[PDB]
């Protein structure tokens, strides 16, 4: 939530199908928060 | 902010994970069953300016 922390993009796999996941990390509490999930998407 | 590649070990597996089951709490797809993480995962680090 803070400028201080990280942000992953991922393509996860679930139920035989291709998804795009952002999610957010803070640094000091490792505050994970879901951010966007999209899918299914074409493989990379 | 900086930009990198990382690598699917047991660490991205786990944002695999965190990321289906927070998706089935919100359901829009139904529920789903986790199956892997693919390559690339990517991962931004912010500091301090916006």
């Amino acid at each position: 939530r803070e400028i201080k922390g990280y942000e992953y993009q991922l393509y996860v796999y679930a139920s035989d199908k291709l998804f795009r996941a952002d999610i957010s990390e803070d640094y000091k509490t490792r505050g994970r928060k879901l951010l966007r999930f999209n899918g299914p998407v074409p493989p990379p | 902010g900086e930009w990198e590649i990382i690598d699917i070990g047991p660490f991205t597996q786990n944002l695999g994970k965190f990321a289906v089951d927070e998706e089935n709490k919100i359901g829009q797809y139904g529920r789903l069953t986790f199956n892997k993480v693919i390559r690339p995962c990517m991962k931004k680090t912010i500091y301090e300016n916006e």
